């Protein structure tokens, strides 16, 4: 329970840390590009050197295309992690396409939150 | 290998660690822990716990089809659920600052922040940071040391 001693430093997993993408875009606006560098630096400082990147699309489109879309999104994020020190092999890339939503696609808001890469840290 | 007994108490300890790296924006006086759905190793937590920081953990078992889970629980330890159930529960929580942790570690692509791997010589977990970022609770990155501290012999 050593986590209680933690003051205000290094809390880089807040609401801002979401990795979202514009409609049909697979490349990181420099806002998120930075968000990622922060994150990737944050992971390295705690001796984690390996993650899995899972890309998703929203609803619009045929699955095949969105699958391919999602994978690209993931790989765009992977490059940042590469440029931040993480061995590329230690960076698994997966594309889940429109199959696994986190939000209501019946809503514009939701759809934005669905076009995301999700950083998972494996044990 | 190990015993269900032992492993239960282990889930207790690894949970309690994770809590220490988490911050509720409006920190309650008693942490409310909801065990939801089928569980193998929540017997320990169901006995109740107390944090290192004074706060007691009040833990009850709760029903998958309860809508108000999000206001009833600060900490949800999620049991075995199919995809539909899992969706319902996370609609229950959507919005409210609620930490979330699974007993099994196969379901970590959407949903819980932490997913446990409990069989085997040490307890670990996978962490989903989108899930974390979405949570609405503040979780510090150094918590990730709890998963590899035991994945290292
Ligand atoms: N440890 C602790 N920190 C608190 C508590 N209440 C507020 N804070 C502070 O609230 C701040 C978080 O601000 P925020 O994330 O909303 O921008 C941190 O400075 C955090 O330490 C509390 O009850 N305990």
């Amino acid at each position: 329970e050593q986590g209680f001693e933690l003051r205000d430093e290094g809390w880089e997993f807040g609401m801002s840390s979401k990795v979202l993408f514009g409609n049909n875009l697979d490349r990181l606006n420099p806002d998120s590009r930075n968000t990622l560098t922060k994150i990737a630096r944050a992971l390295l400082a705690v001796d984690i050197d390996k993650v899995r990147l899972e890309g998703h699309t929203d609803n619009y489109g045929d699955e095949g295309y969105n699958q391919k879309l999602s994978e690209r999104r993931a790989e765009s994020v992977a490059a940042v992690f590469r440029e931040a020190g993480m061995p590329a092999a230690n960076i698994e890339v997966r594309g889940l396409g429109m199959s696994k939503p986190v939000a209501d696609n019946k809503t514009r808001a939701g759809r934005s939150e669905n076009r995301r890469v999700a950083i998972i840290v494996p044990a | 290998r190990t015993s269900i007994e032992q492993r239960s108490n282990a889930v207790s300890q690894v949970l309690l660690g994770i809590f220490s790296y988490v911050r509720w924006p409006k920190e309650p006086a008693v942490l409310q822990l909801c065990v939801v759905g089928p569980t193998e190793y929540a017997d320990g937590l169901l006995r109740g716990m107390v944090q290192a920081n004074g706060r007691r953990v009040h833990a009850e078992r709760r029903a998958v089809d309860n809508p108000d889970l999000g206001t009833l629980c600060n900490v949800i330890y999620l049991g075995v659920v199919d995809e539909r159930e899992r969706q319902q529960v996370f609609r229950s929580l959507a919005g409210h600052p609620v930490l979330s942790i699974s007993e099994r570690g196969t379901e970590c692509s959407v949903g819980s922040m932490f997913c446990l791997n409990v069989g085997g010589p040490r307890i670990t977990f996978e962490a989903n940071l989108d899930s974390i970022a979405r949570s609405g609770v503040r979780v510090h990155p150094s918590v990730l040391k709890l998963a590899r501290r035991q994945a290292t012999p």
